[PDB]
RNA sequence: UGGACCGUCGUAAGACUAACUUAAGCGAAAGCAUUUGCCAAAGAUGUUUUCAUUAAUCAAGAACGAAAGUUAGAGGUUCGAAGGCGAUCAGAUACCGCCCUAGUUCUAACCAUAAACGAUGCCAGCUAGCAAUUGGGUGUAGCUACUUUUAUGGCUCUCUCAGUCG
């Protein structure tokens, strides 16, 4: 069934804390060890180690990341930022 | 343990000797293992390489920067924040960045940084929640107490 | 401030309290300069007439 | 403070201004600066000067009609009270502008930057004007977001033409017939009847050195 | 007349101005042509509204111009408005 | 009480549009219903003219005007005598008319 | 020959600004740095009410004109402002009647523009929604 | 007090994208205006394409709804409830001013109500003109444009559907 209501995975730390910060560690626990699709390997295996370090468990790249997600909405706009601006330097 | 951040270990072959030197950045972001990463004036803006400030333009924006050329990066690393540079100046090689102060003071341009955001945000915006958690938060960072006032 | 104004041509007041005969008049060594001034009082058409200011007469459109 | 008893502007000096040669005569009248000091270099304070000209005044126009094309110049330099005053760019003023505008129309507005010969970038806001075609009793004369947007798009490669185009020694004198204002219709007029339309400002952003020899020879 | 007697029998050119779906019966503007291309002489029917490209088979001068309408190629065709 | 039959103006197949603020309340108002009078007005007030054909440069200059399209609420054309009160059916037309004379305030 | 006239030939720029409230005679060099009679309305009738007068104009424009002889300024220029952003944009009924007593003093000028500030887009008045509800 | 406001160049800085703006248009409605590229999606005419009733509307129900308004995280310009102060008034706690404070800003979501109005639900049919105008077609037995008489192109007339306004 539907086991909690609400919470699900902070469901360990109940009664506990608070309102809504019960709720802002749900919202950053649902995303992280959980899997991911690898840019390289392909498949879903990807858990953590600790903040912004993921690897794989399956064909072993390792890649420093964003620490709560697999890569931050920040960082890939970074990522697209020096995209674009380095064909206007010695072009 | 005892950053937040995540290092970067690399190595290089010297120019002068035979063997290889182990060294270790802080991580820019998206590096994988298995990056080629570039050290050099002439080596080209790519995330995560280390460039000098002369040779890439405003609005980009940068990690492990160094004031004093030679003094190898002692600005702005930790995690979640981003080196930036806003101003270039020809007139004596002069070029102002802001700081993760909001402060914008100025530097010269000859010092190298690493091109890109650096790795580790944000770990404070989850509540460590518990008087377990936030032992070991000081378990290996310094000795403070779990601070004790004042009015007693 | 000593020059003197000759009429040509008469308008109405806005007079209740105060009647003052917006007018049209002109100079003699100034005469190119028909500017439509304001007397108090009754002015037959035909009269010279003297006057100390001769910069602007506090148009209302009519 | 200083306290001066009598006259400031005794230390403000007649200060001579020179165009450059090819226009007409040099003369277009005098500055006021101060008289310098041991640290007071008035010398240095005629760099932050800029400077304002018609083409009535470099093309002899007796009655004003083609004084709307007003230049922006730059003060850069001085010899024996003599500034070389460059220029910096040649707006319009707001008369000739929002009287075009007589609603009733779709105006063809386009904002192009380009490298020059030398080091110059200058800045081409290309304003266009759509022309009401005879026995229409329609009161539109209305273009359709693709009616403009090609004729954007036809401007725009014409005017870098002329950025390879021999620069400010040569470009304002193409300038001052505004023979770029001509052909641009022959070009529009096979998609669309064009009106009025001028380049209205261009600027200067990117001066990039004083280059004295040939600037003598623009002092000639 | 807007209290016309005669429905059945209407005038011809009007007709043939009012719609391709409106009238007596159903019939549409479109028919067939047998273009050639001047600079070939290979005989071809294509629609009038053909809505594609055709060449023939070894003669690919015009025989077509792209459009929303019926193909309207100047200068660059000779056909008849005939069934074949 | 319904006078008017369309209403305002010109919401026709949009729903609710561009406001911009009137120069003489600024009540901020849409920009369909709001009085937009547009007047090409002279500099000198069609009286320092001569005045300025003696003090010319060249041969009178010849003088422009200012133009600027102003936008006026409802109770700002009232408290100016701008446009108000035809009867219940004088107000069924827009188009005419002025037939008198070139219309002043421009002039 | 080529012989242009003495007596110190030049065009300054009037930059007379007006206004409702207060009018404002501020010229300056042709480049515009540096400025000969500031002087203006606002220092000719105390009233507080009356500095938009054009009367109160007119004693702003009497002593202008003649202090331009003094350094041998013969000609000017002429430009105006509104100031109006979300503001007037149209000048107040002083701003004509202020150039007669240029005119009507033999000063010889010919440029009238208006650097009446254009913006690109309003940037929002005073007053939010209802304003000055007389 | 000596340097405001003023003139002037210049540095940023964030909001807004006026004019052109319409009794225009697109969208299902809220809403929706810089360029240009991108990635899409819809409507309309075009169609001697295909399909074979796949339909209309709809309780329960699932997406969407400007602010106002909260939940942490940004970034701070104009402005700005509230709060102070000057007038005004008999009182003003207000209509007017001066200052800033919530916030509008954009990212992540969360309520889901407005006079959310054309105070009129949606789809089928007929019944009246007249005049505008949007697109798409079509006929010029039209001019104009010069790349040339042409050609693509513009306008004008004619016809046409979807209309929508009057």
């Amino acid at each position: 069934a539907k086991r909690t209501k609400k919470v699900g995975i902070v469901g360990k730390y109940g009664t506990r804390y608070g309102a809504s910060l019960r709720k802002m560690v749900k919202k950053m626990e649902i995303t992280q060890h959980s899997k991911y699709t690898c840019s390289f390997c392909g498949k879903d295996s990807m858990k953590r180690a600790v903040v912004g370090i993921w690897s794989c468990k399956r064909c072993k790249r390792t890649v420093a990341g964003g620490a709560w997600v697999y890569s931050t909405t920040a960082a890939a706009s970074v990522r697209s930022a020096v995209r674009r601006l380095r064909e206007t330097k010695e072009q | 343990p005892g950053r937040g951040a995540p290092l970067a270990v690399v190595h290089f072959r010297d120019p002068y000797r035979y063997k290889i030197r182990k060294e270790l950045f802080i991580a820019p972001e998206g590096m994988h293992t298995g990056q080629f990463v570039y050290c050099g004036r002439k080596a080209t803006l790519q995330i995560g390489n280390v460039m000098p400030l002369s040779q890439m333009p405003e609005g980009t924006i940068i990690c492990n920067l160094e004031e004093k050329t030679g003094d190898r990066g002692r600005l702005a690393r930790t995690s979640g924040n981003y080196a930036t540079v806003i101003a270039h100046n020809q007139d004596t090689k002069k070029t102002r960045v802001k700081l993760p102060s909001g402060a914008k003071k100025v530097v010269p341009s000859a010092n190298r940084a690493m091109v890109g955001i650096v790795a580790g945000g944000g770990r404070i915006d989850k509540p460590i929640l518990k008087a377990g958690r936030a032992y070991h938060k000081y378990k290996v960072k310094r000795n403070s107490w779990p601070k004790v006032r004042g009015v007693a | 401030p000593v020059v003197w104004a000759r009429v040509m041509k008469v308008l109405g007041r806005t007079g209740s309290q105060g009647q003052c005969t917006q007018v049209k008049v002109e100079f003699l060594g100034e005469q190119n300069r028909q500017i439509i001034r304001n007397v108090k009082g009754p002015v037959r058409e035909g009269d010279i007439l003297t006057l100390l200011e001769s910069e602007r007469e506090a148009r209302r459109l009519r | 403070g200083k306290k001066k008893v009598v006259d400031p502007f005794s230390r403000k000096d007649w200060y001579d201004v020179k165009a450059p040669n090819m226009f007409q005569t040099r003369q277009i009248g005098k500055t006021l600066v101060n008289r310098t000091q041991g640290q007071r270099i008035a010398s240095d304070y005629l760099k932050g000067r800029v400077f304002e000209v018609s083409l009535a005044d470099l093309q002899k126009d007796i009655d004003p009609e083609r004084s709307f094309r007003k230049f922006r110049l730059i003060a850069e330099d001085v010899q024996d009270r003599n500034v070389l005053c460059n220029f910096h760019g040649m707006d319009l003023t707001t008369d000739k502008y929002r009287s075009m505008v007589k609603k009733w129309q779709t105006l063809i507005e386009a904002i192009v930057e380009a490298k020059t010969v030398d080091g110059y970038l200058l800045r081409v806001f290309c304003i266009g004007f759509t022309a009401k075609d005879q026995q229409s009793q329609r009161k539109t004369c209305y273009a359709q977001q693709s009616q403009v947007r090609k004729i954007r798009a036809r401007m725009t490669d014409i005017i870098t033409n002329e950025v390879s185009g021999a620069d400010l020694k040569q470009l304002v004198n193409k300038l001052a017939l505004d023979s770029i204002a001509k052909d641009i219709e022959k070009s529009c007029q096979r998609i669309y009847p064009l009106h009025d339309v001028y380049i209205r400002k261009v600027k200067v952003l990117k001066k990039p050195r004083f280059d004295v020899s040939k600037l003598l020879e623009l002092h000639g | 007349m807007p209290l016309a007697k005669d429905l059945l029998h209407p005038l011809p050119a009007e007709e043939k101005r009012k719609h391709k779906l409106k009238r007596l019966v159903q019939h549409p503007n479109s028919y067939f042509m047998d273009v050639k291309c001047p600079g070939c002489y290979r005989i071809t029917t294509v629609f009038s509204h053909a809505q594609g490209v055709v060449v023939c088979a070894g003669c690919a001068t015009i025989l077509c111009q792209p459009t929303g309408g019926r193909a309207k190629l100047t200068e660059g065709c000779s056909f008849r408005r005939k069934p074949q | 009480t319904k006078k008017r039959r369309n209403g305002g103006r010109n919401k026709h197949n949009r729903g609710h549009v561009k406001p911009v603020r009137c120069t003489n309340c600024a009540r901020c108002v849409p920009k369909d219903k709001a009085i937009k009078k547009f007047v090409i007005r002279n500099i000198v007030e069609a009286a320092a003219v001569r005045d300025i054909t003696e003090a010319s440069i060249w041969d009178s200059y010849v003088l422009p005007k200012l133009y600027a399209k102003l936008h006026y609420c409802v109770s700002c054309a009232i408290h100016s005598k701008v446009v108000r009160n035809r009867s219940r059916e004088a107000r069924r037309i827009r188009t005419p008319p002025l037939r008198s004379f070139p219309k002043d305030m421009a002039r | 020959g080529p012989q242009v006239r003495d007596g110190e030939i030049v065009f300054g720029v009037a930059h007379i600004y007006a206004s409702f409230n207060d009018t404002f005679v501020h010229v300056t060099d042709l480049s515009g740095r540096e400025t000969i009679a500031r002087v203006t309305g606002g220092m000719k009738v105390k009233a507080d009410r009356d500095e938009a007068s054009p009367y109160a104009a007119m004693l702003a424009a009497q002593d202008v004109a003649e202090k331009c002889k003094t350094l041998g300024i013969t000609a000017l220029h002429i430009k105006l402002r509104a100031t109006g952003g979300n503001k007037t944009k149209t000048p107040g009924p002083g701003a004509q009647s202020a150039l007669r007593a240029l005119a009507r003093s033999s000063m010889k000028i010919g440029r009238i523009e208006d650097v009446t500030p254009i913006p690109s887009d309003s940037t929002r008045r005073k007053g939010g929604r209802r304003g000055r509800r007389l």
